[PDB]
């Protein structure tokens, strides 16, 4: 057996300065990559705009606590990480990756049924 | 079986109106014994040679010379053809047919790809029925 | 015992005649059918309370830690 | 199929232990008291796009109602063709139903 | 309790908020199903008069078996609501 | 400007032969499509328990070939396209860049009920309920697998389809 | 389109029918409308069509083309979309794509014509019958899409009969009418940008240097979807048109610019001066050789003819839509036909831009 | 004539037709049901537009094919055993009280039983 590209093992950290450096540099690696996600996926947006959505990604969620659900977000992330540089994602699940996405008042919600 | 033995045998008995239609459709000269025909009109041959193999000792002829459908042939005769009965369906004892109290058209086909398929429809009135408009002015 | 079986003794389809001899002289084994099953034979008629209890006696689940053990 | 009396009234009474064995749920029951009060329904539905000719339409019939006919050549168009209403299967049980009666009286001694 | 395992569980933003969830018993256990929602919930096909529905919670129940283990799984999930006493 | 356009000329598939051209066309057509309904190979996309059953009609009981059906792998090389088994959503983006690929004229046939709603799997996390959703399709072959018969039943519908085809005809009277 | 297209739930049509929508806007919704979009296996149609059935509105499409209908059912759910076969000169197929219509759409529109139909005889013939057969089925709106420089004294054919086409609906729908006008729209196998992406463009000089406002197809589907749900749309002239003014010799090198293609242009054909008479001449004779639709005599006129902006008319601001520039788009919808890809986004458009005009 | 197609009623005033395709059936013009949909009404769709009347699936109504058939009669008893009339293969055996003096349907096939004395009254 032997592990494909861009993988590694599944380790449960135990320190909290260790994983603060980890995700550092895995931030940077999706922004080395960013012109080649334009390039794999032939994506309509430019380099820059990935950056940005990338940046729009890593700062939501910056916030976190708990160390041990901060492994499961560095482990999950990894997988994203893994799947999109190994071009496993199809063109359409990226290309909708980035197309999702104020809201009304009150009688604009009752008449047309709300939720 | 496949030899040209049996295509000449079979040739010459059924002549050659009958062979050129299975010469059009069936792309298999073949005879056999008549065993009647459906209200639709397809005729049931049953094949007495010794030399057919297995399932091809009954066949139909179609009405038609162009075209062939599989659903014209009438649902009595259908499981004959099938070979899951030995009894033909113009043999049947009358204590086993079907006797029906309500009237039995001719056969009609599988309708796609005409205007008369079939239309789904939704056979329940909605659930909930709405209030008349209705006025008793100030006494 | 699985041996050798002639022909004659496996319902399919023979030969009947001097090309029965043909085929004995040209085939490499003789004593192989063709496989066509027998029209004549095969498929030829179509198909046309406590004594006796034991769920509720199911065994049990017993389970054994370092207590009982 | 839904097949139908001799003398003519339906055979269904409306169980719906039909659209409770169903393994794909294919089968959509409802009913009320019909004119004459016995007990029938008004609705009868089979997404045969949904179905998986399990068979347990057959074996769960207390009265033999819902049968599954020896055809398959009905291949259709459209989609829409494909989900039998109850004249649908009405229809079709009229019209199968000498044939149910060699599938059924071949198939008696060993139910 | 204090975990936010919401960002793990990888369900829709609208369960952390916009459902409510019950936890009532039916006469030993406990069991957890999400409230109906306002409209959608059940509208009459047009076509063939099926129930169709948009609530994807409609068909979830969970049987529990004590109930400050169903009020543990809700706190942990960060889910919304409340607590029905069965009649005595 | 002066127009007067006739109420009562028929639509294409009611409209009969008049003049000679009428004729011409639809010799054109005939013969254009009596080549498609001859040559119709399919393309082997079996993804499930459906699969047996389009294997089985190229089994010395039915024979395929002997309709002219030769099952071509590439896309390029079938104008047909049996979508049989489940259609999962890992798979549905892939199917739509298979089925994109085929030149035109291309037929779908939809065989089994996984293919045309859904089937047994109807109520999964992960199963396209009905190809449809994806690919347009031209006739729906009902079964649990559907058997080898009812198959070649389905086939031979969509051959009295293509037929049918009039388009020779239709750009000499309905362009 | 986002969740749920329609203002409200209850929509009361002007034949007092009350319809209720039901779902959350979904695939398996409804709108209880009933909307005929003729023309539907067209360009502009496919757009039309895809957005009415994908929010719950049942579609009648009638198509003179049977393989052609084929692909617009997967939009729909089961029912959605319908389809009637039909031909302008048979009056009892129109009426059966109107009989159960609540919206009636007219996409209808020739440029060129054939051995069977002149332009008259559809941008009017069509029309006519189709809205005067609508009211009389109690149709409660009709939209009904023309040029975007229709003018009943012009002496360009397309021109001259899409005005008359306005008159004339109008004299039969009645004072309930809309008249939408759009501009060329670009989108996937836009008829527009077709001609600008072929490489043997005989007489491209003169082709080309005719003016536009180019507007998003996009848009104009969703503005004919806006004015559908809409009863206070009645009435009305639209004319629907892109802020930034482009033509087409800017937009040709612009677009062969991103496609990059020293010797070439000289010797492929992409400039081919040919004598006036010439090209009229050429279109002459392939009107009698040709068996598919070429260039014709009266794109020749069109050609010295600019877009003109009609003040009479409302813009997509009256229906609360801002319309979308060609930059932001243009470059995706010829990214078919184009180391490391050089994507050129919106404001790079104007730097392209900038390159083609400097000599 | 607008008013009973869409009305559910025991029997029809008027006399029926084969050929009406707007009668829920051919041999019964109002439906057997008060929540079944007239036929009339469901025809009335955008589905129908093309497609053939003619046709489309309709099969005789069952609450004819069973008033026509004549009520069975006991004789010296007041117990009716109805079993489908058709040996192992109907429905559940049932046995049915004549206590009460009128026509009982069976629970399943709806065949109708009597005695011997209240032949002349239940008939009448
Ligand atoms: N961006 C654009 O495309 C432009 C839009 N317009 C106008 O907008 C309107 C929308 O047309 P568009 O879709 O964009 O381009 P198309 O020419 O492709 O639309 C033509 C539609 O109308 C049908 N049609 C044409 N002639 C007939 C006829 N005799 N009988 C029946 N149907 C006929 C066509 O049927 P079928 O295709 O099935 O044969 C098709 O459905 C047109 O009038 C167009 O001139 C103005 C300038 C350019
Ligand atoms: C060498 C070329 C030989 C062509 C062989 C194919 C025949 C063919 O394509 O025949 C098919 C076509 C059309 O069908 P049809 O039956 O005539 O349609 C008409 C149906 N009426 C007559 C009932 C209305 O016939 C022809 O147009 C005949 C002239 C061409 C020879
Ligand atoms: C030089 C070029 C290469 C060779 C060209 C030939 C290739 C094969 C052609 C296939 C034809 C085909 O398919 O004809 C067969 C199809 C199949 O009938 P159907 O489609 O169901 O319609 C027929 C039924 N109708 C019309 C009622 C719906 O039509 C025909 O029966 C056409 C009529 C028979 C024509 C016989 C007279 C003409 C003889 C010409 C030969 C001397
Ligand atoms: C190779 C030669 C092609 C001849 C085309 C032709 O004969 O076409 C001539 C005319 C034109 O009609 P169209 O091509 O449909 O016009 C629409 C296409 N335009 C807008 C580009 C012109 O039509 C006819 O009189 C057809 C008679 C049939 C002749 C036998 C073929
Ligand atoms: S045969 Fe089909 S419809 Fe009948 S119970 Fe089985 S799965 Fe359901
Ligand atoms: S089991 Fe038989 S009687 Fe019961 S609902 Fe099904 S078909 Fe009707
Ligand atoms: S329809 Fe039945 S046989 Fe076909 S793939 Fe689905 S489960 Fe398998
Ligand atoms: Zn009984």
């Amino acid at each position: 057996t032997n592990p494909t590209a861009f993988a590694q093992t599944t380790r449960y950290v135990k320190d909290s300065t260790e994983m603060r450096t980890l995700v550092l540099n895995l931030y940077r690696r999706y922004l080395r990559h960013s012109r080649g996600f334009v390039n794999n996926y032939n994506l309509d947006i430019p380099a820059s705009q990935v950056r940005t959505k990338i940046r729009q990604e890593f700062e939501r969620q910056r916030f976190v606590k708990d160390l041990p659900l901060k492994n499961v977000l560095y482990m999950k992330a990894q997988m994203e990480f893994q799947e999109l540089v190994n071009f496993w994602k199809q063109q359409c699940h990226v290309m909708q990756y980035f197309e999702s996405i104020k809201g009304d008042s009150f009688v604009q919600k009752f008449l047309k049924g709300a939720q | 079986s496949s030899s040209i033995q049996r295509t000449l045998r079979n040739l010459w008995k059924n002549g050659f109106k009958k062979s050129f239609k299975q010469l059009q459709g069936y792309n298999d000269i073949k005879s056999g014994r008549l065993v009647g025909t459906d209200s639709f009109g397809n005729k049931f041959y049953e094949v007495d040679d010794p030399v057919e193999i297995h399932m091809r000792t009954r066949f139909v002829e179609y009405t038609g010379f162009w075209r062939q459908d599989m659903s014209e042939v009438e649902p009595g005769w259908h499981y004959w053809l099938a070979y899951g009965t030995d009894v033909p369906p113009n043999q049947l004892k009358p204590e086993e047919k079907s006797v029906r109290a309500y009237p039995v058209k001719k056969h009609v086909p599988n309708l796609t790809y005409t205007d008369g398929a079939y239309v789904p429809y939704n056979t329940a009135r909605p659930k909930c029925a709405t209030w008349d408009p209705k006025v008793t002015e100030r006494p | 015992s699985g041996g050798p079986v002639p022909v004659f003794k496996k319902y399919t389809t023979g030969s009947k005649g001097i090309w029965e001899k043909i085929r004995q002289l040209l085939t490499l084994v003789p004593n192989r059918s063709t496989g066509n099953p027998l029209v004549k034979n095969y498929r030829v008629p179509p198909p046309g309370y406590y004594d006796r209890d034991h769920r509720r006696n199911y065994p049990r689940l017993v389970a054994f830690d370092q207590t009982k053990v | 199929a839904l097949r139908r009396y001799p003398s003519g009234e339906e055979r269904c009474i409306a169980c719906k232990l039909c659209e409770a064995v169903c393994p794909a749920q294919a089968i959509t029951i409802e009913a009320e008291e019909r004119i004459d009060g016995s007990r029938r329904t008004y609705k009868y539905d089979i997404d045969m796009t949904k179905c998986i000719y399990c068979g347990y339409c057959q074996e769960s019939c207390p009265v033999d109602a819902i049968v599954e006919t020896p055809n398959v050549e009905y291949a259709t168009e459209t989609r829409e063709e494909l989900l039998y209403n109850k004249e649908k299967l009405l229809a079709n049980g009229d019209k199968w139903e000498q044939e149910i009666q060699y599938a059924l009286d071949a198939d008696a001694p060993y139910r | 309790t204090d975990l936010a395992k919401e960002l793990v569980s990888g369900a829709p933003k609208e369960l952390i908020t916009e459902r409510v969830a019950r936890i009532y018993q039916e006469t030993e256990t406990w069991k957890i199903d999400w409230d109906i929602l306002n409209k959608g919930n059940r509208w009459e096909n047009d076509l063939m008069g099926y129930q169709s529905s948009s609530d994807y919670m409609q068909g979830t129940i969970l049987k529990f078996d004590t109930r400050e283990g169903a009020i543990r799984f809700a706190k942990g999930q960060g889910w919304d609501y409340y607590i029905q006493e069965p009649k005595v | 400007y002066s127009s007067d356009l006739p109420t009562d000329i028929p639509v294409l598939s009611k409209r009969p032969h008049t003049n000679l051209l009428d004729y011409t066309f639809t010799t054109f057509d005939k013969m254009k499509n009596w080549a498609r309904k001859s040559s119709f190979w399919p393309m082997t996309f079996g993804l499930a328990c459906c699969a047996v059953e389009m294997m089985h009609v190229s089994a010395p009981r039915y024979d395929q070939d002997r309709l002219g059906i030769i099952f071509r792998a590439s896309p390029r090389q079938s104008d047909i396209m049996i979508v049989a088994g489940t259609v999962t959503n890992k798979m549905a983006p892939a199917l739509r860049q298979v089925y994109d690929q085929m030149p035109y004229p291309r037929w779908v046939i939809s065989m089994g009920s996984c293919a045309n709603g859904g089937g047994y799997y109807h109520y999964s996390y992960s199963v396209v309920r009905g190809v449809d959703r994806i690919v347009p399709v031209d006739i729906y072959v009902p079964g649990c697998p559907p058997t080898s018969e009812a198959l070649m039943y389905g086939v031979f519908q969509l051959q009295k389809k293509m037929m049918d085809g009039q388009t020779h005809r239709m750009w000499y009277r309905s362009y | 389109v986002s969740t749920f297209p329609l203002k409200s739930d209850i929509n009361i049509t002007k034949s007092g029918k009350t319809l209720l929508s039901v779902g959350q806007g979904g695939r398996s919704s409804r709108t209880g409308f009933t909307a005929t979009v003729f023309g539907g296996t067209g360009f502009l149609g496919r757009v039309v069509v895809s957005k009415l059935a994908k929010h719950g509105t049942n579609v009648v499409v009638p198509f003179r083309n049977d393989r052609a209908r084929r692909q617009l059912k997967v939009n729909g759910d089961l029912g959605v979309v319908n389809f009637v076969e039909f031909d302008i000169r048979n009056l009892k197929s129109i009426e059966d794509s109107v009989k159960y219509s609540d919206i009636v759409i007219n996409l209808i529109g020739t440029e060129h014509f054939s051995k069977n139909f002149s332009i008259e005889d559809v941008n009017i013939g069509a029309a006519e019958r189709i809205a005067k057969a609508a009211k009389e089925a109690g149709v409660s709106r009709l939209i009904h899409v023309s040029s975007y420089n229709a003018n009943p004294s012009s002496s360009s054919d397309f021109y001259a009969t899409k005005g008359i086409g306005e008159q004339v609906v109008r004299d039969n729908f009645g004072p309930d009418a809309t008249i939408v006008r759009p501009a060329p729209m670009y989108f996937r196998n836009s008829p527009f940008l077709n001609e600008l992406l072929q490489i043997k463009a005989l007489g491209g000089n003169v082709i080309f240097k005719k003016e536009v406002y180019p507007v998003h197809a996009l848009q104009v589907g969703e503005a004919i979807e806006r004015i559908a749900f809409d009863d206070a749309t009645a009435g009305q002239t639209y004319e629907l048109f892109g802020k930034e003014r482009y033509s087409k010799k800017e937009l040709r090198e612009m677009i062969k610019h991103i496609i990059h293609i020293g010797y070439y242009p000289y010797s492929a054909g992409f400039y081919l001066p040919a004598p006036e008479p010439f090209l009229y001449a050429f279109a002459l004779i392939r009107q009698y050789i040709s068996s598919q639709p070429r260039f014709n005599v009266d794109q020749l006129k069109r050609s010295h003819i600019n877009q003109e902006i009609d003040q009479s008319a409302k813009t997509f601001t009256d229906l609360g839509m801002v319309p979308d520039e060609l930059s932001e788009y243009l470059y995706r919808y010829v990214k078919p036909h184009i180391q490391n890809r050089t994507v050129y986004s919106k404001e790079d458009i104007e730097k392209l831009r900038d390159y083609v005009n400097t000599p | 004539s607008t008013k009973e197609l869409t009305t559910a009623r025991i029997k029809d005033i008027s006399k029926p037709d084969e050929n009406n395709l707007q009668q829920q059936a051919p041999n019964r013009i109002s439906p057997w049901s008060k929540s079944q949909k007239p036929r009339a009404e469901a025809q009335d769709n955008v589905r129908f537009a093309v497609k053939d009347l003619a046709k489309q699936p309709r099969p005789y109504a069952a609450i004819d094919l069973i008033y026509k058939q004549p009520i069975r009669y006991i004789e010296h008893d007041n117990v009716a055993v109805c079993d489908g009339n058709g040996g192992a293969q109907g429905h559940p055996k049932v046995y049915i009280n004549l206590d009460q003096n009128k026509a009982i349907p069976c629970g399943y096939c709806g065949l109708r039983f009597a005695q011997a004395a209240f032949k002349e009254d239940i008939e009448s």
